[PDB]
RNA sequence: UUAAUAGGGACGGUCGGGGGCAUCAGUAUUCAAUUGUCAGAGGUGAAAUUCUUGGAUUUAUUGAAGACUAACUACUGCGAAAGCAUUUGCCAAGGACGUUUUCAUUAAUCAAGAACGAAAGUUAGGGGAUCGAAGAUGAUCAGAUACCGUCGUAGUCUUAACCAUAAACUAUGCCGACUAGGGAUCGGGUGGUGUUUUUUUAAUGACCCACUCGGCACCUUACGAGAAAUCAAAGUCUUUGGGUUCUGGGGAGUAUGGUCGCAAGGCUGAAACUUAAAGGAAU
């Protein structure tokens, strides 16, 4: 339903050939020799799919290619602490927060987009704000109130702003 | 100060352009109150 | 309902309202009683005596075609059991887990099991010391 | 409330795509029906 | 563990009268339980009552119409000496009159007034009202 | 005399991440051999101990050791509980289902006693990859990243015995009956049905619908109960009897000619001494 806005800006701005694989269900994209001019737009369409794949929104994903300092940061709740059963489901929960608040906090804060698929966390932003926000998810993993790292988000921002 | 605690509008792409791109919001709100005042007197 | 266990299981036969034999049934009472001894003879049990007959010769039990109980049948021309069938097969279930037990010393597990086994034992051995079906005297191993 | 939620959240979901879906296996019944109311070599090798 | 069939049978019709089943079914049965049943329908508290047989101990099922405001089986079965009877009704029973006590004497189960008036006592099994 | 919608035993095909003994696989970690190259590698918020031109890190071909079974993994399964996830075989055990096979009351509750009993811990052997109480050591700058880094003892594994404790939870004695609906799932069985299947080797499936038991549970409600949260039991028509074991008989403040304690001050030095240096305050 959204592919009607992801072709145009690969095909018109980046020139890119596309296509997608009815029987691989992949994404398919080439460059055109007589046509495509940047040599890094290829991987940048590949990048662009591939936040769309991790389950970011794709106004989010035209970001990449607007944008050419832009990292997706990953990493999986068993890497920071080992929680199972009801633990691992309250540590999800602690992150998104009630109607999921608590991940716009981090967001608006840190300056990023986070995706929560299951226990598997995906991080999209600049090098440094990246880094901003998995602090504050890696605290509410290990059991971190959330209202507690609400205090310690304003204080970033309030740098974020300043500098 | 008080941060969002829900989704942003804005596109990551379109908060990096307004930053592209002392407070509005703030002069504007003196316009109204001197309109009051205006109008009270 | 099960003791030493917690199932409630109700799976179980059950008995036809009619006590007279089958009208399809057209075999002679004492055709039947020769067949009780001849498996008898052979060495099956009783429980499976009547499998037999009811799957293989139409006796539905033997008590309505007969008349009487098939022990009672094998009783009357000689064949009776040491213990009693029920008491009998416990004991060897006592005895296959304890040769097990003893290959196998970490079966934490079989070790409960015989304790569980050997207490029903104990209680169908009362039972039957007190009907005098079991001599007084007799003891589990 | 808390985990009780979202436990609940997530089996009335699945109740849902159960509906979908079934209704759905209706609808190709329903198309079956109307199909059904309505090279030699290649004839060879037909039933293979 | 079953140890009254009496009370169980008892309990299910209070229970049925309770929540408005016209009919309710009771096993096992027993000559206790039909001869108490008997008493209530001379009495009148129930209405058409019907025996099961299985060849084993049996059932019941039984006509309801709502009269029965409540019926008790006594455990255990007290015996009571004729002079008794009069205390076991103040106990029992919300007024002097008013419902039954259900006697088993030397003549069979019969309510306290009829043994008052063939002067038989025994034991006791429970009250109507 | 029945064969209890009491119970026992049996037999038929199943079913289980139930148990034990062997057996197979799997990457991953560490270490070792060889192999190509060259300045860093590691680590944290910022750093330093540490390793490294005898070649570190990384690349690739292998081998060895000890643990452990990802993803699949589920309000799903098994076990009395604690707990139990690779393949194959042996060993015995078992729930449920089917049964027109068998006992005939053999049952419920309950002392002492007994079996086991997560993790940790103790004694004596083996093993010791990883992680790691303790101990040693680098850094001790900066508050969201504020306690990290390296070495690492006991332990983490196993054999034979001790220790018997967990939020070992329904924060909730047991046995039996009855008192609402609904559709999802697991195992068994019954009927129907047309798709996937398939053919005289044999052997037997999968899906759909309905029915029936037994299991983990779940949604909506209680003509009942509770003050309420809530409860298909924590319910049994005003106040009470189905059977049975164990246990039990104010909150929040104010005031104080009392009791008991704690406590004020005047620069320090500095007092029997109007006494120095050096500090404090002020400037």
């Amino acid at each position: 339903n959204s592919w009607t806005k992801i072709y145009p800006p690969l095909v018109e701005h980046l020139k890119l050939q596309v296509r997608m694989n009815l029987k691989t269900k992949s994404v398919e994209l080439r460059t055109n020799p007589k046509f495509t001019t940047d040599p890094g737009a290829l991987q940048k369409g590949a990048d662009f799919i591939k936040a769309f794949t991790l389950g970011f929104d794709l106004d989010d994903s035209i970001a990449l290619l607007r944008l050419d300092d832009l990292y997706i940061e990953t990493f999986e709740v068993k890497d920071v602490k080992t929680l199972t059963g009801d633990h691992l489901s309250r540590a999800i929960g602690r992150i998104a927060g009630k109607d999921g608040k608590t991940k716009f906090a981090i967001e608006n804060a840190t300056r990023t987009r986070i995706v929560l698929a299951d226990s598997k966390i995906h991080i999209l932003g600049g090098f440094t704000h990246i880094r901003m926000a998995r602090e504050s998810v890696v605290s509410l993993i290990l059991g971190s109130p959330p209202g507690k790292v609400y205090g310690n988000l304003r204080t970033v921002a309030s740098r974020l702003k300043e500098r | 100060f008080e941060l969002s605690d829900v989704k942003s509008s804005k596109s990551l792409a379109e908060i990096y352009e307004d930053d592209y791109t002392l407070s509005e919001e703030l002069q504007k709100a003196h316009s109204e109150i001197s309109e009051l005042y205006a109008n009270l007197v | 309902g099960r003791m030493h266990s917690a199932g409630k299981g109700i799976s179980s036969s059950a008995i036809p309202y009619s006590r007279n034999a089958p009208a399809w049934f057209k075999l002679s009472s004492e055709s039947v009683i020769e067949q009780i001894v001849k498996y008898a003879r052979k060495g099956l049990t009783p429980s499976q005596i009547g499998v037999l007959l009811r799957d293989a010769h139409g006796v539905t039990q033997a008590r309505v075609i007969t008349g009487n109980k098939i022990m009672r049948i094998l009783k009357s021309n000689g064949l009776a059991p040491e213990i009693p069938e029920d008491l009998y097969y416990l004991i060897k279930k006592a005895v296959s887990v304890r040769k097990h037990l003893e290959r196998n010393r970490k079966d934490k597990d079989a070790k409960f099991r015989l304790i569980l086994i050997e207490s029903r034992i104990h209680r169908l051995a009362r039972y039957y010391r007190t009907v005098a079906v079991l001599p007084p005297n007799w003891k589990y191993e | 409330s808390g985990l009780r939620s979202f436990l609940r959240k997530k089996t009335q979901n699945v109740i849902d795509e159960r509906k979908l879906r079934v209704q759905k296996q209706l609808d190709k019944e329903k198309n079956i029906r109307k199909r059904n109311h309505q090279d030699v070599i290649e004839e060879a090798l037909s039933r293979f | 563990t079953r140890s009254s069939v009496l009370a169980d049978a008892l309990n299910a019709i209070n229970n049925a009268e309770k929540t408005g089943k016209r009919q309710v079914l009771i096993r096992p049965s027993s000559k206790v339980i039909i001869k108490f049943l008997q008493v209530m329908q001379k009495h009148g508290y129930i209405g058409e009552f019907e025996y099961i047989d299985d060849h084993r101990s049996g059932k019941i099922v039984v006509q309801l119409n709502g009269r029965l405001n409540k019926c008790g089986v006594i455990s255990p079965r007290f015996n009571v000496k004729i002079g008794d009877i009069e205390k076991w009704t103040a106990n029992l029973l919300p007024a002097r009159q008013f419902g039954y006590v259900i006697l088993t004497t030397s003549a069979g189960i019969m309510d306290h007034e009829e043994a008052r008036r063939k002067h038989v006592s025994g034991k006791i099994l429970g009250f109507v009202y």
